[PDB]
């Protein structure tokens, strides 16, 4: 969860610091990012289960 | 200065944290933090290692660094905007030398006259025909190295067309949003479906090609 | 001359989408007869169809990047 | 069904006529021999090679023995099949005559015909068929030669 | 559906069972022969018989050779020379054989001789493949 | 065709090597049975 | 020149429908040879032919947008 | 400029029929090779070749209407 | 201009006969593959090959009509 | 213009020889993959190879007739 | 004439990407209709698919370097 | 016009070499998928491939002489 | 005129390299389905595929030489 939040912040900095698109384009990209999230947050937990168990087993 | 100078350092640091964080995960902590990020290179060492070795461990991590660097570089052009039209193009040209040099390191440096002697002796290039070996030295390097520049420009365009079609769709239907929002919504998501995928597959080409080099090397 | 040849030259680059559209009918058609011999529908076959159409429409998005660079 | 206007092969044990096995085929194969298939005989059972054994010291291609002593198995069928293949049959219309057992108390002296003329096996109605190659064709004929063989023999 | 006869001289697995599919690696190829085939003859490559009965289940066997012949009609007869379940198939042997198989191959000879190995290689491999 | 077919062989020959090869394989228990299964208790009489 | 190059430029962009035209005959051709191998017609196979005619007329709709941009 | 460019606009719009004619050869070929495997000829398959030779000529009537628009 | 662009437009329409030429080869090639699968050469399959050369030369006669209209 | 357009119009009909040259590559290809199926090499298949390369070169000899007419 | 013809000279060289567009669909499509016959997907076939896609984007690395030469 | 459009007329005549190049790929591909069935390598299938690549680049030598007529 | 239509003559000569790109996929794609029937990889089919890649990229070399002719 903490990682995800850090990555979002960095992007925002880049957009503001760097040359920017149109407002409409930008607004959308942010919406576009959101859609992936909801599946992802369930996915991120699932990711967690696999690797640390595979690490623990070995 | 700051903008151009800030962009390349910024790129590095996003790859650097994963590249530091995973080395770090080899004993601590993990809490939430370390294990979370170990996830990043474990996705690299999970996902990309499903393709690698393959060429063998020796080259494997050498190429995976460029693959991750390209995908991460383009992810660092994904997010920032404006960034793709300028900085990602300068990063595509800054990835151009790495893409050229990736064949150079072992191919042209050890055999410039026939870097296909490392890459592909018999295949595309005719091994019976050193002329076709040098000709396809372009289609397996000189060009493929220009393609790797065109490949990022292929992404730039598709990313651009999303912005242009987007901005043109919202410029066309400045309704607030309304029906253009629905399509415009897609047009952004097309940025991921187009650039962020084809970007990836783009470095995947440099992967596989520098694999087919070092795998026969 | 500087604006006229920019409208009839952005039309000749729109004929480069003739390869991305006929190629898409070859990347999906050879997937129709592919799953006809069967059976790996989800994964393997249709997964290779997505990585093929992405490498088919890439010559359509880059050709529409040289089209929109002549009119905008 | 694939039938031409145009071998034979006795099948049995080496051991006697504890039924009318050998004699039956003997009969019907002598019945045969005139008619033209090919007069190639293969006798499974060398009690085949009795009942017919004279110019069936001269109409055989091969004959088989240790017929029983542990009931035949597919292997055998294949075995006998295999060498059969490499044979100077001019693979007419072959017959396999054996006694298909019918019940504890009953058997029937059989024949089947072998579409050894693979070409009848190519022909006709056999067309709709696919994997139609004189390969899988032959290469079924092959397989079936054992299958049938096995069976018949077992019967 | 299809009278699917999955049989082997020794083993009939399905007997005119209204199976939806058998995935079937004839040397012709791997196919999903579905319930009621077209006249077709098939040579069995060693592979698996994946026996999609009308049951969701698809059964494994590894098959050596034989024929499935997928008929004009709806009879499918896998006539397996020998088609066996991985259950009874020993990887320990298979792989072991298989490496060996190539090893032996290296000292083999003609198209045939090599073949004996190669066939095996191929086979054992395809078992190893399978498992 | 094949390294077999054109080595002649047969589908039988092929097959058998498969079939055999399976006999070669299998788990040992099952290998007990092996010899039963498609053996050949024969004298191959040559006529 | 201003009304000339947009009238000859809208004609060159109509050569992008030659890809979607033959690309539609192939995706509906391999579905004719696929259903010949039988039998999952309704659902699976003929339900994918819509997914193959949509990704092919998408470059056609992208080409018919270009010719209508220089015509209106 | 006005009278000329409309003649060099319906000429390049006739190069969109190069898909409707070749794609019809692709679908009617796959019905010619499809009916060989048999047996649904007077139903099912040749009734899908009419649905294929139409969708191919659907980009052959849409392209033909643009060449008839630039002329008259 | 008016007596000029008629010659640089009637020639571009002859590039529409590229689908009629490559459609005749594909419809006949799969007829040569369909009659290689046997056996209904006399009617049924090669009879349909005439019904495939007609629906492929129709997109070549309509394209040759537009080229003849801009020349005479 | 009156002398210029005939030269630009002769080359444009010479691009219609790209359909006849690939339609000969499909008809002779499907005869090369139609003779591997065997066995009637002489007659039937390769006898219809010139009968399939006649209707496909018929689009080229008509196109190179429209290219020569703008030259003489 | 000098700067005007450099705009409708890299646009006609952009329609050369239609060969690489459908060539990548014909190459990857055959690999989808190849691994369906199975089973040498990992290496052998998909590894050869990276040799065919590079030899098809080789013409794409020589056609996009042509239009980028008439630009700057 | 006279010493201009013949230089852009030899460019359009060199587009006819898209059929002699894509016809060789269709010919020398079916003689690679047909030899995979085997075993008529010499004397039969590859011998017919010499007569397959003879009527393929015959439309290309006729397209290389059409461009040579618009230069020398 | 002399410097103008030489720039629009090299661009249409680069469109003749669309046959080699789609020829490269249809020649190295039939060998991607040839080894799927197996096992002549690095023997007969992959050896003839290089002899099929050379016959198709030569029609791309004979077209890029026309594009280099109208450029130097």
């Amino acid at each position: 969860p903490y990682v995800l939040g850090t990555g979002l912040i960095l992007y925002l900095l880049s957009k503001e610091i760097y040359v920017i698109t149109p407002e409409t384009f930008s607004a959308i990209s942010t919406i576009g990012f959101l859609v992936y999230i909801v599946k992802k947050y369930g996915a991120s937990v699932g990711e967690f289960a696999d690797k640390l168990n595979e690490q623990k087993i070995a | 200065i700051t903008p151009v100078i800030l962009g390349l350092p910024l790129v590095t640091l996003i790859v650097l944290f994963p590249s530091l964080l995973f080395p770090t995960s080899n004993r601590l902590v993990s809490n939430r933090f370390v294990t979370l990020q170990q996830w990043m290179l474990q996705l690299v060492s999970k996902q990309m290692m499903s393709i690698h070795n393959s060429k063998g461990q020796t080259w494997t991590l050498m190429l995976m660094s460029l693959i991750l660097f390209i995908g991460s570089t383009n992810l660092l052009g994904l997010l920032p905007h404006s960034f793709t039209p300028t900085t990602q193009l300068s990063m595509n040209l800054g990835m151009a030398i790495p893409l050229w040099a990736g064949a150079v390191i072992t191919g042209f440096r050890n055999k410039t006259k026939a870097s296909l002697a490392h890459f592909l002796p018999q295949g595309t290039p005719t091994p019976l025909i050193p002329m076709l070996v040098i000709i396809e030295t372009i289609s397996l390097f000189i060009q493929p190295m220009a393609l790797a520049v065109r490949l990022t420009a292929n992404i730039t365009a598709g990313h651009l067309l999303i912005h242009l079609i987007g901005g043109a769709t919202l410029a066309l239907m400045s309704i607030s949003t309304t029906t253009a929002l629905i399509t415009f919504t897609i047009l952004i998501l097309l940025t991921i479906l187009e650039f962020a995928v084809a970007m990836i597959q783009a470095y995947v080409f440099t992967l596989l090609v520098s694999l087919y080099l070092h795998d026969n090397t | 001359i500087d604006t006229a040849a920019k409208f009839i030259g952005a039309g000749a680059a729109t004929v480069g989408v003739a390869g991305s559209g006929a190629g898409i009918g070859t990347v999906f058609g050879s997937l129709i007869i592919g799953y006809a011999r069967n059976p790996s529908l989800k994964q393997q076959l249709f997964s290779y169809a997505i990585l093929g159409f992405a490498l088919s429409e890439a010559m359509g998005l880059f050709c529409l990047m040289v089209a929109f660079l002549i009119l905008f | 069904d694939i039938k031409t206007p145009e071998l034979i092969i006795g099948v049995s044990s080496d051991r006697g006529l504890c039924g009318a096995i050998h004699s039956s085929v003997a009969k019907q194969m002598k019945s045969e021999a005139a008619n033209l298939k090919e007069v190639k005989i293969i006798g499974v059972g060398d009690k085949i090679r009795s009942i017919l054994h004279r110019t069936h010291s001269d109409q055989f291609l091969v004959t088989f023995k240790e017929v029983g002593r542990r009931p035949p198995t597919f292997g055998d069928a294949s075995v006998i099949a295999l060498e059969l293949l490499n044979s100077g049959y001019e693979f007419d219309e072959g017959s396999i005559i054996f006694n298909r057992f019918r019940s504890v108390i009953s058997y029937k002296t059989e024949e089947k015909p072998i579409f050894s003329l693979d070409t009848i096996s190519s022909a006709e109605s056999m067309s709709i068929y696919d994997d139609i190659d004189a390969d899988v064709l032959r290469n079924y004929q092959e397989y079936s030669l054992a299958n049938i063989i096995y069976y018949s023999l077992k019967e | 559906q299809m009278s699917f006869t999955f049989a082997s001289p020794t083993q009939v697995f399905f007997n005119s069972a209204n199976v939806r599919q058998v995935d079937v690696p004839t040397q012709t190829g791997a196919f999903g022969i579905l319930a009621a085939h077209v006249p077709t003859l098939q040579v069995l490559r060693p592979g698996l018989v994946v026996v999609h009965a009308e049951d969701g289940t698809t059964s494994k066997y590894f098959v050596s050779s034989g024929s499935v012949t997928v008929n004009a009609d709806s009879s499918v007869q896998l006539l397996a020379e020998e088609a066996v379940t991985l259950d009874m198939l020993d990887l320990g042997a298979a792989k072991a054989n298989l490496e060996k198989a190539q090893s032996e191959l290296l000292g083999a000879a003609d198209e045939a001789t090599r073949a004996e190995i190669q066939i095996r290689i191929e086979a054992n491999e395809a078992l190893v493949k399978a498992l | 065709v094949a390294y077999w077919r054109q080595a002649g062989l047969s589908y039988i020959r092929y097959s058998q090597i498969c079939a055999k090869a399976v006999r070669d394989a299998l788990k040992t228990e099952f290998k007990a049975n092996a010899m039963k299964t498609s053996g050949s208790t024969i004298k191959i009489v040559k006529v």
